[PDB]
């Protein structure tokens, strides 16, 4: 649901 | 007028993230050096889409005020604007002939992608208008950093703390409309125009995905993300 743009935000 | 010290930053601040991050020549280079078909346009369109949500996340990334809002609040904008962002930064190619961007090109995988006809007119006309107004950089990075900040969103929670900083970048985009263009004093609402009309392909996009959608056509797990479920 957002596991991929949340992960992208966290780099 | 001029801009405060404390603006004179804003401007810096965003027109950096702005030049920060380019798309790669091995990406856009396929533009050019590939073959012209439906898939392979397609296919290559939807490459750059992918790889220009990340430049995305990473822009929209820093913009202060951004890692303060709430995290179910900062997917909600950046699905909300990938769209609009990604619309803004084609017509800054089109229309800035840009290198790099083979518009020429470009404009013919485009409209050769499965695309329907009545959302290939809108989007170029699009192009030609906002084209006319000869914008610059500094236009064309405060307006994006305005569309990812929008409040007015969808499924959004604290609709209040968005507005308290986008209105800032929106003092900061007047006061250059009235400097750089005094001579026209409508510049300014002929910049926020195009917040309308960005909305608007929102509508004819969302559209157009379905159509690609039962066409067999996917998209990367990224897009499929930002767009909801492909
Ligand atoms: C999924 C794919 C088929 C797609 O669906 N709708 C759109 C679509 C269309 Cl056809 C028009 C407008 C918006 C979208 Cl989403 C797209 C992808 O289309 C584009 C076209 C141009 C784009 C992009 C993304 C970037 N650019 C330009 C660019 C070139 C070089 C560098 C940079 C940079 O990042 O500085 C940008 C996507």
């Amino acid at each position: 649901d957002h596991q991929l743009l949340r992960y992208l935000l966290d780099k | 007028t001029e801009l405060t010290p404390d603006q004179q930053t804003l401007l810096h601040f965003i027109m950096d993230s702005y030049n920060k991050q380019r798309m790669p020549q091995e990406i856009t280079n396929k533009i050019l050096k590939e073959e012209f078909s439906a898939e392979e346009n397609f296919l290559i369109l939807t490459e750059m889409a992918t790889n220009h949500v990340q430049v995305l996340v990473e822009f929209t990334k820093k913009l202060p005020g951004f890692q303060t809002l709430d995290h179910e609040d900062q997917i909600a904008l950046l699905k909300g604007s990938a769209v609009e962002a990604m619309f803004l930064r084609s017509a800054e190619i089109f229309n800035k002939k840009l290198p790099s961007g083979h518009s020429d090109l470009l404009e013919e995988r485009i409209r050769n992608s499965g695309i329907s006809d009545e959302y290939i007119t809108p989007m170029f006309s699009f192009y030609k208008s906002i084209g006319e107004l000869k914008m610059t950089q500094e236009e064309y990075a405060l307006l994006t950093a305005i569309v990812i900040l929008s409040p007015d969103r969808q499924y959004i929670k604290d609709r209040e703390a968005v507005e308290k900083l986008q209105e800032p970048l929106l003092d900061v985009l007047q006061k250059l409309c009235k400097i750089h263009q005094p001579e026209n004093p409508q510049h300014f609402a002929e910049l926020l125009g195009r917040l309308t009309e960005l909305r608007t392909f929102n509508h004819h996009h969302a559209e157009m995905l379905m159509s690609w959608r039962v066409n067999d056509h996917k998209f990367t797990p990224l897009l499929e993300e930002i767009w909801d479920v492909q």
